[PDB]
């Protein structure tokens, strides 16, 4: 069997949706 | 080898041929049977098995030992007491012989902690490292060691061989970046300017005998002369050697690295170094 | 806000950054090096065994305390015939104590376990032999 | 009687399928994958435990602090009684004091 | 495409094998300049490969992956081949042995 | 022509390397084409079955997370009142229902929610577990090395007959460096079958190669894990996780 693809981090930054409450606020802040 | 030539004749290893080192995993002993099952090692009758024993350090109504002893100022303000990690010039001689830190360049707490000479725990309130007199013999470092605290014998031994000693104070958040700057470089903020020493260590860092970075350079020849006069050793004027400029490389206050300065933002991915180039921002970072 | 860029200052960043491999130490003109350091002789001596150095190119002799009274010293990485090595140290430490040592060996891990601290004696013994 | 008169059906044991063949793979992603990721974010499971160990109390306090706001009222009520009974139990009941 | 018949793992050393391999040792090494050829070494992989490659396809016996690193000099290869190897089931060799009449062994496959 | 690999890393003076055969899958009869010397410290470590016991079952355990749970006498519904008076009747004293004694009652000492058996071993122990794993394979002649995993036919029939013609075993692993450079021929074969599994070099572990009866590498992969595990042997002290950059290490 072909192995499942290797787990790799998200290429490029991770910009969550600001109008999305389950996303915590520290991502929206300038420090992130 | 005698190990491998057995395995080629011996059968193949699998889960069935697998076993740990005997003596590592001792077998669990549960209270079921005749031996343990009766009382399970809890006693016959009393709080021991009922589970209502008193707390630890209880004397059955009698005053515990820990209350009958009076209070005294043993460890008060221990979260603000003065702490520094030792460092022996024996180790400095050892580490340069290993070649992890180069004496050709100026030695620093960064070059030290990059060499893993000694760990440092800035959140455990240790504002640097001190020199230790243990190791006066067998020392030919000739390095420009940067330190926070220093002993008299360590300074005399280093100056005898032609090295340079100097104290430089760091704040808590100014030190953790010093001992480990790269994660702050993953943040992108500007590196912060250092501060002056607190309201009690200023006489130390202003004195010339302990090589204070606030003290004048004019007084260091006097302190050098007295140490040579004290411990009876020639005073090698280090102006002769070609690398005299390297030995006198020192950082002014409110600057971390000899190259970098406060306000200078640094980047590694798509490597770039940036300035504010605003009059209000620039003139404060100098301050 | 404004920002102006520079790249000439990048050399200071790499002098600041650490390494990830222990560098081979400098070839000092004078031996034995200060701090009691001495690299292993080259070529090694042909023997039934050999003792390698550690990550810091030190001797793999260590001490240990157990039960508050087990005051022993250990060696970690014996390679080859351990029975030849343990016989040598037994004859070496015999006249010091007046009795043959009753030490323990584990040829699986290639380790030794000797009662009493003799690290300074074993270090000089392994250095003069060239391990 | 507890035993069964007739035997059970012989359960076929497929020792070669997708899971067992690809079992144990990508556990050493850090050791020989230039440390781009840790093996702890690999495991699929609850959010109150992803690469972390804890006893009955430790897992409960981590639960209510993390996901307790999303838990049900009844499950949250049973959780508070659980840690309260287990807090006093480990502290007051048992040997070694 | 096509699978020829499998080669039997069993192998016995034919006579004058020393002369056969020695003739090839002189073919690899113009000529064998130094005497006492048994102590000749195989530090180079090309010499070891051309040596072991000709031995296998010519005789029909391959050195395992666990032993070629031990075959440092040529006399070790001589000792590895002059000893024989066999391949038959335990039932076959026990039946081949001179068992007495009272003893019998079966094979329920 | 032959394909030789000479080790790029340094070797100890008192331990010589170990040679190993090299194969391919272009042809069927093609065997013993190329050699490759190998570092002894990683390919000649001691047996250390205790090391294999810990690290192999470690990856059996830390990934496990339970889900069993039993409701306690507080969690089972009801059992708030007292059913009958303390001295009123002959029946035994019972404070409520749903105790561990009553039918359908809660368990006193049972499984408690999803537990976590997660524990991380030292990186040196796990690395050394990988060092010794392929070592015993070399002693038992279980592994194999080849140039690349290309074959013209590309079907399970040719792959199966090629295996037990060279007498590898029943279960085999296939290793490659990255996830992208596998040929479409070999991967379509392994996808149809199950035994001759395929994995990349990053997913290499001891349990799979110890479960499977043999092992297969490629020369780029051999140099890959060698560079990693020898770097673990000559490793520097970790002050911080290796995810962050370094001077020489990427
Ligand atoms: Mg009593
Ligand atoms: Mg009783
Ligand atoms: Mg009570
Ligand atoms: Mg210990
Ligand atoms: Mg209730
Ligand atoms: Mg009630
Ligand atoms: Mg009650
Ligand atoms: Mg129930």
């Amino acid at each position: 069997y072909r192995a499942r693809p290797p787990p790799r981090r998200r290429p490029g930054p991770r910009w969550p949706d600001p109008e999305d409450l389950l996303t915590p606020r520290w991502q929206l802040g300038p420090r992130y | 080898a005698r190990a491998l030539d057995l395995l080629r004749g011996l059968p193949r290893v699998s889960l069935a041929n697998l076993k740990p080192n005997p003596g590592s995993k001792k077998p669990e002993r549960r209270p079921r049977g005749r031996r343990r099952g009766r009382k399970c090692g809890r006693g016959h009758k009393g709080e021991r098995q009922r589970g209502t024993r008193p707390r630890l350090g209880f004397e059955g109504g009698q005053t515990p030992f820990y209350i009958r002893i009076p209070k005294y100022g043993f460890n008060e303000g221990h979260s603000f007491r003065r702490q520094y990690k030792p460092l022996s010039l024996n180790r400095l001689q050892y580490l340069i012989d290993l070649g992890r830190v180069d004496p050709s360049q100026p030695i620093d707490l960064t070059q030290l902690v990059n060499g893993r000479g000694v760990t440092i725990q800035p959140l455990k309130r240790d504002y640097g490292v001190q020199l230790v007199e243990e190791g006066a013999d067998t020392f030919t470092a000739k390095v420009n060691i940067e330190v926070q605290l220093a002993s008299e014998l360590a300074i005399a031994a280093i100056e005898k061989n032609g090295g340079v000693v100097t104290t430089a104070f760091y704040d808590p958040r100014s030190l953790d970046i010093v001992c480990k700057p790269v994660p702050f470089f993953l943040r992108g903020q500007p590196i912060p300017k250092r501060m002056l020493p607190p309201e009690e260590l200023v006489p130390y860092y202003t004195d010339a005998k302990n090589r204070g970075y606030l003290a004048d350079p004019a007084k260091f020849p006097e302190a050098r002369l007295e140490l040579a006069r004290k411990y009876g050793y020639i005073l090698p004027d280090i102006t002769k050697d070609e690398l005299f400029k390297m030995l006198c490389t020192r950082k002014d206050p409110r600057q971390i690295f000899f190259g970098l300065a406060p306000g200078w933002v640094v980047n590694m991915a798509d490597k770039k170094i940036l300035k504010p180039t605003d009059e209000n921002l620039l003139k404060y970072y100098t301050s | 806000p404004r920002f102006v860029e520079s790249v000439d200052e990048y050399q200071f960043v790499e002098r600041l950054l650490p390494a990830t491999r222990i560098p081979d130490p400098p070839k000092h003109e004078h031996y034995p090096t200060p701090s009691g350091w001495q690299p292993p002789r080259d070529p090694p001596p042909n023997l039934p065994y050999f003792v390698r150095r550690s990550r810091m190119h030190n001797i793999p002799v260590y001490k240990d305390i157990t039960h508050g009274n087990r005051q022993m010293t250990v060696i970690r990485k014996v390679e080859g015939d351990i029975w030849a090595l343990q016989k040598d140290v037994e004859d070496f430490l015999s006249p010091l104590l007046g009795k043959t040592p009753v030490t323990q060996v584990n040829e699986v891990t290639g380790t030794l376990r000797i009662k009493g601290y003799f690290d300074q004696e074993l270090k000089a013994w392994l250095l003069e032999k060239g391990f | 009687i507890g035993i069964r008169l007739t035997l059970p059906p012989p359960k076929v044991v497929d020792r070669w399928n997708e899971k067992r063949a690809m079992f144990g793979v990508y556990d050493n992603i850090g050791i020989l994958g230039n440390f781009e990721k840790h093996p702890k974010e690999l495991i699929r499971g609850p959010i109150w435990l992803r690469g972390w160990k804890g006893n009955e109390l430790q897992r409960c306090i981590r639960k209510r602090k993390m996901v307790g706001s999303r838990m049900f009222a009844d499950d949250l009520h049973n959780l508070n009684k659980r840690i309260r009974y287990l807090y006093k139990h480990f502290n007051r009941h048992g040997k070694f004091r | 495409l096509v699978c020829p018949p499998l080669r039997s793992r069993a192998y016995t050393p034919p006579e004058d094998l020393q002369s056969r391999l020695e003739s090839y040792v002189k073919e690899v090494f113009g000529s064998s300049l130094p005497s006492n050829w048994q102590d000749i070494s195989l530090e180079d992989s090309r010499l070891k490969f051309n040596l072991l490659a000709h031995l296998a396809d010519d005789l029909g016996h391959v050195v395992p992956n666990s032993r070629l690193h031990q075959m440092c000099r040529v006399r070790d290869v001589l000792d590895f081949y002059n000893v024989p190897i066999q391949d038959r089931s335990k039932f076959d060799e026990l039946s081949a042995s001179n068992l007495p009449p009272n003893l019998k062994i079966t094979w329920s496959y | 022509e032959p394909v030789l690999r000479k080790v790029e890393l340094p070797v100890p003076t008192h331990r010589r390397p170990v040679q190993a055969w090299v194969e391919s899958l272009r042809g069927f009869e093609q065997e013993r084409v190329g050699l490759a010397d190998l570092h002894p410290d990683v390919f000649a470590t001691a047996p250390r079955l205790d090391i294999l016991h810990q690290v192999a079952m470690w990856q059996k355990n830390f990934k496990r997370i339970s889900y069993a749970k039993t409701k306690t006498r507080a969690e089972v519904r009801g059992g708030g009142r007292k059913p009958w008076p303390q001295k009123g009747t002959g029946r035994a004293r019972h404070g409520s229902i749903r105790s561990p004694l009553w039918r359908g009652g809660g368990v006193a000492h049972g499984p408690r929610g999803p537990t976590s058996y997660y524990y991380m071993l030292p990186m040196k122990v796990r690395a050394l577990g990988l060092k010794v794993a392929l070592t015993v394979k070399l002693a038992q002649d279980d592994l194999h090395i080849m140039d690349s995993l290309e074959l013209p036919t590309g079907d399970p029939q040719y792959l199966t007959e090629l295996a037990h013609y060279r007498r590898w075993g029943d279960s085999v692993l296939l290793v490659d460096l990255t996830h992208e450079e596998m040929p479409q021929s070999i991967v379509e074969a392994t996808s149809r079958l199950k035994t001759f599994n395929l994995i990349p070099a990053v997913g290499l572990n001891v349990h799979s190669m110890l479960k499977h009866q043999t092992l297969v590498l490629t020369l780029p992969t051999v140099a890959f894990l060698e560079d990693k595990l020898l770097w673990q042997d000559s490793r520097y002290r970790p002050l911080y996780p290796f995810s962050l950059p370094y001077s020489d290490f990427p």
